[PDB]
């Protein structure tokens, strides 16, 4: 039984929540913001990645290379992220450097310079990041597969924004935008291993008192998302391996489904070629393909967000002329949801997840992203007891349910990179999705 | 004709090769498919289509 997350507020509506270890001797203090690049538009899509550059290139007081000593000084570091939903800046630190960290993260997100000079330079910066994520063919994948499910919608967009606007970005609409959505109510102070709450809240306080409010005060994680079935073919056959994603429209973070939507992921599972155990995987779709030598890897995903979701799998393989039946055989494992499933299958993925959800959470930087993330899409930690509540609920019934209204039939977004020759039109990958038999 | 004339040998000859020859006909029909089999089908312009194949 881990210890308990304590949580408050202050006056203008920025919350603290922390979860001390007293066995660790680093902390991880850090501030998750409800915010990300879906609160742009189409004109300053790229604004929210542009400035988590400009964060690091100096503020009113500390100049870029001050900035690095200060931090090189404590002896930890700073990293930081943006997704489409999610700020995070973080500082893992020693136990007694965190009123420092504390400090520099107050002085980054509310006192950057963002000054003309430093923007041109990292307008080159970001423009070469275009050109260098086409290797991250996972990634390629992904950004694909929202922006053809979520067609012309802010889901559908890009992280790192269009080149076009990589150009024109000035420090004004920078300006607007951490102005806008960098508000108190929408950011959340977390502390995870060793700190002390009071001693957390007292240091936000003293730096993020200054804070605004913003006009309308909605609960954290508060958001319509109208889903495309579609495809996006990058062939490339000069591409020794095949990835490809196929994916249907999920459930929100707060859905009564999101239990139901984790065990069916679980059913379905991951596989890697590479990892000694996988070939003794209960998975049935593992099972075909470790003995059939279908692909390199699979990874089962059901990714949230406020107010939708994307629920699929990610594939490898290398076997050019067995991408048909790789594909086949994956939805006729998704269709057994729908068909077959029964308490077997269930209870095993239950088992699988009790422990998963809690074996996740093995530093202080996993916990404290697990604290900010939850905080910040239900406004709420959920208590490992809850958890185990809500999983025990989920029946062989409630996934038979969920599979019929969610996959059965249902329009995929379907994206292949590489040679893909083998990989059929849309009707023959989406006719897989249900069983003539049934 | 089986005799002089067109008569009633011709009839019962032609009934059955008239029952025979579509069957051989199939046959044919058959074997020029599987010798298309190799290039595949032709398409309207004239060019390849093994960069653009349907099902």
């Amino acid at each position: 039984v881990s210890p308990k997350t304590r949580t408050s507020n202050l006056k203008n509506g920025l919350t603290i929540a922390s979860e001390s270890n007293p066995l660790v001797q680093t902390a991880t203090v850090g501030v998750w913001i409800d915010a990300g690049s879906r609160n742009e538009n189409a004109y300053n899509n790229g604004t929210a990645h542009f400035f988590e550059h400009l964060a690091f290139k100096g503020t009113d007081k500390r100049s870029q290379h001050q900035l690095e000593l200060d931090i090189e000084n404590m002896g930890g570091h700073l990293n930081a992220y943006t997704s489409r939903e999610s700020t995070v800046y973080y500082a893992k630190s020693f136990k007694d450097d965190v009123p420092k960290s504390v400090e520099i993260l107050a002085d980054i997100l509310q006192h950057s310079k963002l000054a003309e000079s430093a923007i041109d330079r990292e307008r080159e910066v970001i423009t070469r990041e275009l050109e260098e994520v086409n290797k991250q063919y996972e990634e390629v994948v992904f950004d694909h597969l929202h922006a053809t499910a979520f067609m012309n919608q802010p889901l559908g967009r890009t992280i790192l924004g269009p080149r076009e606007n990589i150009q024109t970005i000035t420090n004004t609409e920078l300006r607007k935008f951490i102005t806008e959505n960098y508000t108190a109510d929408r950011m959340v102070l977390v502390g995870a291993g060793a700190v002390d709450h009071d001693a957390l809240v007292e240091l936000a306080e003293k730096y993020f008192s200054h804070l605004p409010s913003s006009q309308s005060p909605v609960p954290l994680g508060t958001p319509i998302p109208n889903f495309v079935g579609s495809e996006v073919r990058l062939r490339d056959d000069t591409m020794p391996v095949a990835h490809i994603a196929i994916a249907v429209e999920g459930v929100s973070w707060t859905s009564e489904d999101y239990y139901t939507a984790l065990v069916a992921q679980a059913i379905i599972g991951n596989y890697d070629r590479a990892v000694g155990t996988s070939r003794h995987q209960g998975s049935r779709l593992s099972n075909i393909v470790s003995e059939n030598n279908l692909a390199n890897s699979f990874q089962s995903f059901s990714t949230s967000y406020s107010d939708t979701g994307l629920w699929g799998i990610y594939l490898t393989s290398e076997n050019t002329t067995q991408i048909d039946d790789l594909v086949h055989f994956t939805l006729k494992e998704w269709n057994r949801l729908s068909t077959s499933v029964s308490n077997l299958q269930v209870e095993r993925a239950k088992s699988q997840l009790k422990a998963g959800l809690l074996l996740s959470l093995d530093g202080t930087t996993y916990v404290a992203e697990d604290i900010g993330r939850q905080l910040t899409t239900l406004g709420r930690r959920v208590t490992p007891a809850e958890v185990e509540a809500k999983l025990e609920a989920v029946t062989e019934h409630d996934v038979r349910a969920w599979a019929q209204k969610t996959l059965y039939d249902k329009d995929i977004a379907l994206v292949g990179l590489g040679p893909i020759e083998g990989l059929y039109d849309y009707n023959r990958i989406r006719n897989d999705m249900s069983m003539m038999r049934w | 004709w089986g005799g002089f004339s067109v008569g009633n040998p011709t009839l019962q000859r032609f009934f059955a090769l008239h029952y025979l020859m579509p069957f051989v006909l199939a046959v044919f029909a058959l074997l020029h498919l599987i010798a298309l089999h190799t290039a595949g089908s032709s398409n309207p312009l004239g060019i390849t289509s093994n960069v653009d194949k349907l099902s």
